[PDB]
């Protein structure tokens, strides 16, 4: 999962 | 202390207050021909008035809420309740049922502290439902960072805003009011969210919203809302829109639901992984867990723009979908490390944003 | 192995029939037949689908969930097309496809084979009436095991259920209209529980089969087969109360309001309430240890002597949402005595509640 950015 | 109301005047107020032990108890004042109902947790407050149409007598006392509640509701329809209080107890009498409940001062009620209204607007019912129930699901589960925890409600134009987010996943929607707004922003805590939707009965009675430094207050039909607010730099929307996506999708919402729903069957129990192939007209998704058992569907969808594969959350996009009461979805996209917008084909109203899994 | 069926044709089996081998199921395509069996090592239902379309014999088994949830996720008529691959099930409808993990038939375990000592046939609905009769009053985990379960006695023409949790008794008798022995067995809850969701309320007829230390019930296309508990049920014959001469009859309904507002000022542990029995009238009280009281006077049909006593409500609430009749007998006799509850106008369901001194 990547953090939202 | 003393008044006499029909049950049906009295159950759905209740019902509203009621969801240190005195805050396990209601604060009710009789003054001026007009019942007020009181609860709270010294976060937040909900108090109902009720009109006395009947002969009553000025006072005020506190009495456990479950109990009283429970007691009403357990009367039959169309009961009268008369209630009077008596030395240390609150007698509640209707037909040839009575009860005496036991009552805490209601000096000792605590009282949360004045402050000043900012901002101020009205809107109705309806678009502040739609403002939560779009964005609710966003907000985070007990994260660290607890501004996260609760829903921002901002001020644009003559636009009021949601916006949830965990750091992973987030909704917006946007809805026109009417009225010349300040540009402002707060957060409310995710159990004034809860009430905020609750005191919404789903009728004409328009909500007054009224905002202070760190308090928020609700005024519909004959109750009244306030919570604190929360502190801290919640997350700009704008910034994690796809900019320019070069990619489209449109697709029937119910059948991308029902076939991630499948998909996620055999996804990891913890990461929930499944992968999206995009190709001309089509969607392939796939899903593979531990054990090595594997899912695959394949749709046909409206997709113009390269082929790209690219991996997420399948609860993520299954809130999303769920979401989204609607007949066709479109999804924005960019390149498989970057985020996806997903909206009703038919409305500009809500987004929602996902990012990826690597 | 092979075989296409309808999704509906499949999921009441896969329903019904729901060491890591005891979170598969059995799945045996033979003679036109494919059967599906589930177990816990105590207990198993088989059930059986009939094959229309083209099939191949063999057998293998599945994930039970899994495999439940993936059909139950596709399209309603949805055609589901299973065959065996290696190590792995395949399962295919339209454009979704499904690699599940099996393990070998050989190793699903088989409940010891024994023989048939009593049986009889009788109508479903008889069946889930002597159940529901009496359920809620089985014990839970109790240590004295044999409690843990129902009794099933055989007298006469009448099949009979009992259950207690050695406080209260509920004891439901039913003719069947078949001469039978004198003999009872003791049915482990989770069967009872397995046994009543089996009944479909249909016009299929459950046939009995009792041995020594199992029984089996079939109906139509499902076959259950369980252990008994070998134990010592007590008599429920010594807790009925004799020649009880003062009968109080009242609505169902009423009677069970009255109660449910009184037990909300009773103790939250022992629950104890008290009636105050006259002509024609009863009067409910209710205390806590703080001191809050409940008082509720209703109109009832009474002649007898006047008299007081205590119950638990708890369990006097649960009787009286088991009966869900128009009216109620309460068969007394004195403060030190038990009561039998009983539907005014049927004598086939009896409850046992013991007194209590408040
Ligand atoms: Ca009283
Ligand atoms: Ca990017
Ligand atoms: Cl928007």
């Amino acid at each position: 999962q990547l953090d939202l950015a | 202390m003393k008044f006499t109301v029909e049950r049906e005047h009295l159950l759905k107020p209740l019902q509203q207050v009621s969801g240190l032990p005195i805050l396990g108890n209601l604060l009710l004042q009789v003054a001026d021909g007009t019942l007020s109902l009181t609860g709270t947790d010294l976060e937040m407050e909900m108090v109902a008035r009720v009109a006395l149409v009947q002969p009553h007598e000025p006072g005020a006392t506190t009495v456990p809420a479950r109990k009283f509640f429970d007691i009403c509701r357990g009367l039959p329809e169309g009961a009268e309740i008369a209630v009077q209080l008596e030395g240390e107890r609150m007698l509640v009498r209707s037909g040839r049922s009575r009860f005496s409940l036991s009552t805490l001062p209601a000096a000792d009620f605590p009282n949360l502290d004045d402050w000043q209204s900012e901002v101020e607007f009205t809107l109705p019912q309806a678009t502040m439902k739609r403002l939560i129930e779009a964005t609710q699901f966003s907000m985070a589960h007990q994260d660290v960072r607890y501004y996260l925890n609760g829903m921002l409600f901002e001020t644009e134009g003559e636009e009021l805003r949601t916006v949830a987010t965990d750091g992973h996943r987030l909704a917006v929607c946007s809805m026109p009011i009417g009225q010349s707004l300040p540009s402002h922003s707060v957060i409310v805590p995710r159990k004034g969210v809860i009430e905020l939707m609750r005191m919404l009965d789903g009728g004409d009675n328009p909500l007054r919203v009224q905002i202070g430094s760190n308090n928020i207050r609700a005024h519909v039909g004959d109750f009244i809302f306030t919570s604190k607010l929360v502190d801290g730099r919640f997350p700009d929307y704008r910034r994690v829109l796809p900019k320019n996506p070069d990619k489209h999708l449109e697709a029937g919402c119910d059948l991308l639901k029902q076939a991630f729903a499948r998909a996620a069957i055999l996804s990891n129990e913890k990461f929930r992984g499944v992968r999206l192939y995009v190709s001309e007209n089509q969607l392939k998704i796939t899903a593979n867990n531990p054990e090595q058992e594997e899912a695959e569907e394949i749709l046909d969808v409206t997709y113009s723009g390269a082929e790209m594969e690219i991996g997420f959350n399948v609860s993520y996009v299954l809130d999303v979908l769920n979401a989204l009461k609607c007949e066709n979805v479109r999804m924005m996209l960019t390149d498989s490390v970057s985020s996806v917008q997903i909206e009703d084909a038919a409305s500009q109203s809500a987004a929602y944003v996902v990012m990826p899994m690597r």
